[PDB]
């Protein structure tokens, strides 16, 4: 995609950079390597529009990644022991309030979905701080904008599987499987874990440019890939333990299939 | 910009919390076993006075 | 006004350099007598959760 | 004062305050005992000039006052045993990043003349947050508006003690008691420790509308105030335990004149 590449180029000029422009674009078609990292922060709104602001404001994120880091390191709670998702789930809880009595305390069932999320984040952006400010951006986004959106999900997977393969939902169903599927793993932590980084990021593309319906039709284009081999799965046991650890080589396509999917049954505008 | 500045003074005052907290719970640990060897670097400072005197 | 408020940051950084000191200096004294009790009072935090796991 | 304080209201309603105006009222005037704190203020730039800010300058301040105050009690360096001078002493150290190993460690020269500064400015001031912020700045000016004067002064006493009568430099000459005078009792505390609150009030209007002047004026004038007595003094020995422990109940008097004297030397103008 040069030309995708090109008009973004365009776009990416403008002295006040245009957020719903760039958030179109990134629904419609998928970020160049070079510039993900910064569209990102654009729209999680890490980086202000305004263009010459970029410096002024990094600095101000810095600084303050480097104090948390600190303040962090002088009690016990990070050390260079400590891995980099581990140092921003700290981070992350420090500056707000939530720091558990001390680094032992076991991890809540959220946090692990912070570390989900971060370590994934990690193979995509290589910068230790815009690291840091996506994945909280990214992680609040899920706590705030689709905070009613996301337990309703397991909902339209059922909606759409449907439509697009009825047995074998029927099949899911007569397994006792549907109530068990891993829910959390494709809604909860958006697929961190499960799809590779360099598939998973065009995924996150879309969940950052504001659309979250994107996981449902990963979750079902994950089972019409597998159609055969889970056809062939009898216990809902088996089910569960496939989707959790599911083949990774196909990912390119399913990925790209869901966006398809997703586009036939919603749609999305048009871009210069 | 206001936004990004005022956050980080938030996490000043965050920062200041959780040592303040640390700072209680190691005086805490310490005052299992007498802090008086606090009362003893004190009177020995004192004892600085002449010292500098 | 400007100059009021950055005054109470710059304070503000004050405090935490103090706090720095105590805590870098309350962490040598109590290191006079191990405080690798304090650890093993840690390696309790994760045998009450496993009670705490019920 | 009236005609003197009616004077003094009509430049205090003025929208924006006129530090300048505000400054000649006070090298001419004592300023009326309800107005002082909130001129003081002003002139040492605690509230803005801005009339309205006032409100909002006034909030930081009690919040900084508050923060550092906290601080210094989680870390055992004041309690409420403590006498607000002492505590005066500490926030100050805290702010200008010379704290103490501890508070036991003993008080450095220049701590002790804080102190003695601050001692004063509570029977000036009743509120203890104006008071903190007013001794700070007051101090504050002495290192830094006043530093290039401050130790010329004794040279000005040499100069106007001799013109008001020379009979007693020679005096103090003779017993080589010029050299030994309580010249930071006069001109590092301000003659804070040596005249009572009430009087030296009226010398601090002037320092704080930006003379120290007035402080060599004030030695003249206990000088000639014990005139008498001085010239009765063998050691310079003698002469030195007197200066530092003045009779008290002359002071309105030595004050006024003090004040008059340096207005004979020096000058200042008429008002609207």
């Amino acid at each position: 995609g040069v030309e995708e590449k090109k008009s973004l180029e365009i776009l990416l000029k403008d002295d006040r950079l245009d957020t719903e422009k760039l958030c179109t674009f990134s629904q419609r078609f998928p970020l160049p390597s070079m510039y993900r990292a910064l569209v990102w922060k654009v729209l999680l709104g890490i980086l202000p529009p305004h263009h010459e602001s970029h410096a002024k404001v990094m600095m101000y994120r810095k600084e303050q990644y480097l104090d948390v880091l600190h303040a962090l390191k002088v009690v016990r709670f990070v050390s260079d022991a400590t891995p980099q998702a581990e140092v921003y789930l700290r981070m992350y809880q420090l500056e707000s309030g939530k720091l558990p009595r001390s680094p032992s305390f076991p991890l809540e069932p959220d946090d692990e979905v912070f570390l989900a999320i971060a370590k994934a984040m990690e193979e995509m952006v290589e910068d230790s701080v815009d690291c840091y400010w996506i994945t909280r951006r990214f992680v609040n986004q899920l706590n705030t904008k689709y905070r009613d959106s996301l337990p309703q999900l397991p909902k339209a997977f059922e909606q759409y599987l449907n439509l697009e393969d009825g047995r074998l939902l029927t099949h899911l169903r007569m397994c006792s499987a549907a109530p068990k599927l891993p829910y959390d793993l494709w809604f909860k932590r958006c697929f961190a874990g499960c799809l590779p980084e360099s598939s998973l990021q065009r995924v996150w593309d879309k969940v950052v440019s504001g659309s979250c319906k994107i996981l449902v039709f990963v979750a079902v284009e994950i089972l019409l890939t597998f159609k055969i081999k889970v056809m062939a799965l009898n216990s809902a046991e088996k089910i569960t333990k496939f989707l959790e650890n599911i083949p990774q080589d196909s990912s390119d396509a399913i990925v790209s299939k869901a966006i398809d999917l997703w586009h036939k049954h919603c749609g999305t505008p048009v871009h210069s | 910009q206001l936004q990004a500045a005022e956050s980080r003074y938030e996490a000043q005052k965050r920062i200041t919390q959780v040592f303040e907290l640390e700072i209680l719970d190691l005086y805490g640990r310490l005052e299992k076993d007498g802090l008086l060897k606090k009362l003893e670097e004190e009177k020995a400072e004192a004892a600085e006075a002449a010292e500098e005197r």
